[PDB]
């Protein structure tokens, strides 16, 4: 009953992450989600396959750049987890 | 012709059996040194070239010789030639914004080979005073190819040569240097130039004077991969069936040399002559010779016989170009006078004329 | 057909001067084009700037160098001007 | 007529000298363009993007490539820290990140 | 085409966060992280929307993206530009 | 005359008072010296690019609107002194 303890694995999957380069939010999900938010503007519009990968790469480095903050305020507040709060902290503080 | 051959390679490796523990003495200063380098701030981030070997054996006769290069990476560098001589340039560093520690050694523009030279011998010095069990002596400076010549006890001496390292495409003057491509293939070619080049501080020796900063190229990290992969099916020679006589040929060769080197040593005809050409000459004599069936292990005697023939023209031409740089002419009159030459080409003349009685004698 | 104009040429070019041994993808290559309009527009815009603020009609080397140095930060803005300011001085010389 | 002669050549640049004379009369950013004015830009231009693709070779070097990938030219940027900043704000489509993992979050 | 959001999967989440450096998620994290994700493409889609309303088109473009990501700081290189 | 350590003239006072407009109540010995260091970048930046549109404009005396170029650049616009 071999294990790999907590925090091994962890830190695995962020080496990894940080290394490759492709997306990680699938796609017809992501897709969708593009199409619900634009219904609520305008119904039958239409996307470019283009259009909506150049919107999710844009998305994912959003996010990555958040949680890289939130990160640090996790660390700053000598935490290794993250909470809803220190997302609200780094969005503030950049003038969100 | 290829039976007494096979005696003195066979009798040359032999003697090397016993080296292991002078490669230990050996090692043991080179780590008690490289632990000093890492403490000074211009050589932290030095190490070993030959990763995983704290010895190379540039002379095949000389077993209690050693060579072993310490390399010092250069983030950036930009080479300026110097006065045409093709091989030797001025280094001097890119923009780098972050500060860059070797700064130290800068010369106005140019990084001084002069002061890291003195100053890696001056670190060595003090550090191996600071070896306790082995008693190890440092020699005065003559050259700038091994910057420090280390003799411990009465057996071994260490030369130890600095070189930068640049992982830059390879300058241009390389372009048609590693000739290998009718010998080992362009494609083995290619890999090696995806790899980093040297640069080994060393004056622009030239007809009746010299440069004090300029710095040389420097392959030796693929001339030891050719040697070990020295065939274009690559693992030949590591199975019997695929066995040439490359390598056995230029161990010949170097002994040939260095026999008489150490038979005329006292006549200094041949101290300028070393491996080196040796090698430069060997590899183009591969080049000449691409196919492993030109270098049957049978056929040792012959093989040696051309490449003795094809050193000596170089000698007589005073001409042998650099394998990597290939307008370097390391047989010009300006590094080696003709009555050397002649004077070696007369001694193998004689040599092989009487199966090479050098081979035996001592 | 219509037509469309890229850099894709000039930086192979560029790629041989530095790396004369090595390739580019497709991808590497649509990125490099992407740079090289969004800096054109970039100096092109404050050197529009440059000579509205400074009552011009015209934009000359003067208006593209210092663009140059609002947008270029520390050293790599120097050599963009030296480079620049040479080549005005050696185009006209050429 | 006298002979034809590419300007690019001429300014001892790759990067065309021309057509910036001309790009820098668009977008209705001045009534006039220098003559001087695409040389000193195009110097520029070729100047930057050599620096990338040199440090970008350099990362293909490194992954023991014969080419640039956009992944090089992300880590190439990043690496330098006057290139960083001057393109700080852009997202290179499959960039990554650099493996930057920190230590509080690594056991002894 | 409902609730999308959920199409974000958790998995998804984490591992966004992980490429961002993250080791420890709380379990309040997923449902923070969409309230923050759906404003920024509510941003952008909008934008983009508005662009290809101006230029009377129905489908949007890639450059439409662009010019809509463009104008926050944020220039994409790979898709034209 | 050249001058010099103006950075002290930035008083400790006047940084308490900025801190305190800014809601903080309490502040640590070293917040000086760190704030400092902090005003100085802000400045350099600032004062450079001021300098540089008064050399564009081959001038010596920079006046309110280079300053105000400058600020832009950075992004923090300034009312009330031009534009
Ligand atoms: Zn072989």
């Amino acid at each position: 009953p071999h294990r790999y303890r907590p925090g091994t694995v962890a830190l695995r999957e962020i080496r990894r992450y940080q290394k490759s380069t492709e997306l990680l939010i699938r796609k017809l999900p992501f897709q969708r989600l593009v199409r619900e938010i634009a219904q609520d503007f305008k119904t039958d519009l239409r996307f470019q396959s283009s259009a909506v990968m150049a919107l999710q790469e844009a998305s994912e480095a959003y996010l990555v750049g958040l949680f890289e903050d939130t990160n640090l305020a996790a660390i700053h507040a000598k935490r290794v987890t993250i909470m809803p709060k220190d997302i609200q902290l780094a969005r503030r503080i950049r003038g969100e | 012709g290829a039976s007494k051959l096979r005696a003195v390679l066979e009798k040359l490796k032999l003697s090397r059996d016993d080296i292991s523990t002078a490669a230990g003495m050996v090692k043991g200063v080179v780590d008690h040194l490289l632990l000093r380098l890492k403490c000074d701030s211009a050589f932290r981030g030095v190490g070993l070239l030959n990763t995983g070997s704290y010895y190379e054996h540039v002379k095949i006769s000389a077993p209690n010789e050693f060579d072993v290069m310490f390399k010092l990476e250069v983030p950036r560098i930009q080479l300026e030639e110097y006065s045409n001589t093709r091989a030797y340039y001025f280094v001097k560093f890119k923009r780098n914004p972050k500060e860059n520690p070797l700064s130290q050694f800068l010369e106005g523009e140019i990084l001084s080979a002069s002061k890291m030279l003195s100053k890696f011998r001056k670190i060595i010095k003090e550090e191996i005073n600071d070896i306790k069990d082995t008693d190890v002596i440092m020699k005065r400076k003559r050259g700038g190819s091994p910057a420090v010549t280390l003799l411990i006890s009465e057996k071994i001496s260490v030369d130890i040569t600095l070189a930068l390292e640049s992982k830059s495409s390879w300058p241009a003057s390389t372009q048609e240097g590693l000739r290998i491509q009718n010998w080992l293939s362009a494609k083995v070619r290619k890999q090696l130039r995806l790899k980093p080049f040297y640069l080994v501080p060393k004056h622009a020796k030239e007809g009746n004077g010299f440069q004090e900063e300029t710095w040389r190229l420097s392959f030796s990290h693929i001339e030891k991969e050719i040697l070990n992969n020295h065939g274009k099916s690559e693992t030949c020679c590591e199975n019997k069936e695929e066995k040439c006589c490359r390598k056995d040929c230029l161990k010949l060769m170097k002994y040939l040399l260095e026999q008489l080197k150490e038979r005329f040593k006292d006549k200094k005809h041949l101290d300028k002559f070393s491996s080196y050409h040796v090698k430069t000459a060997f590899f183009h004599v591969c080049t000449q010779n691409p196919q492993d069936s030109q270098w049957d292990r049978k056929d040792l005697g012959l093989c040696f016989d051309n490449c003795v023939t094809y050193f000596l023209q170089c000698l007589r031409t005073e001409k042998l170009e650099n394998y990597f740089i290939p307008e370097f002419n390391l047989f010009s009159s300006n590094l080696i006078d003709k009555r050397s030459k002649e004077f070696l080409t007369k001694q193998i003349e004689y040599e092989r004329n009487n199966e090479f009685p050098v081979f035996d004698e001592f | 057909r219509s037509r469309k104009e890229s850099y894709s040429v000039y930086v192979y070019k560029v790629l041989k001067q530095v790396h004369p041994d090595t390739g580019i993808s497709s991808k590497a290559m649509g990125i490099m084009n992407s740079f090289v309009n969004d800096i054109f527009e970039r100096i092109a815009g404050e050197a529009s700037r440059l000579a509205h603020y400074n009552k011009r009609s015209t934009i000359t080397s003067r208006e593209i160098q210092t663009a140059v140095r609002l947008l270029l930060p520390g050293e790599l803005a120097k050599h963009a001007v030296s480079e620049g300011t040479k080549a005005v001085t050696k185009y006209t010389s050429a | 007529r006298a002979k034809a002669k590419s300007r690019s050549s001429r300014a001892g640049l790759q990067f065309p000298v021309g057509r910036v004379h001309r790009l820098l009369r668009k977008g209705n950013y001045a009534e006039r363009v220098g003559a001087g004015a695409p040389v000193y830009m195009a110097a520029v231009l070729e100047y930057l993007t050599a620096e990338i693709l040199e440090l970008a070779g350099n990362a293909a070097r490194d992954n023991k490539k014969t080419r640039i990938i956009p992944r090089h030219l992300q880590l190439a940027i990043r690496n330098d820290e006057e290139l960083n900043k001057l393109l700080g704000k852009v997202t290179i489509a499959q960039g990554g990140v650099l493996p930057n993992i920190q230590a509080v979050l690594l056991p002894k | 085409l409902r609730d999308n959001i959920q199409g974000i999967t958790k998995p998804a989440i984490r591992r966004l966060a992980r490429r961002g450096g993250v080791k420890r998620i709380s379990g309040l994290i997923y449902e923070e992280t969409r309230g923050v994700l759906k404003v920024f493409l509510e941003n952008v889609i909008r934008d983009a929307v508005t662009y290809t309303e101006h230029a009377k088109r129905k489908t949007v473009t890639a450059m439409d993206v662009v010019y809509a990501l463009k104008r926050q700081g944020r220039t994409l290189y790979g898709f034209g530009g």
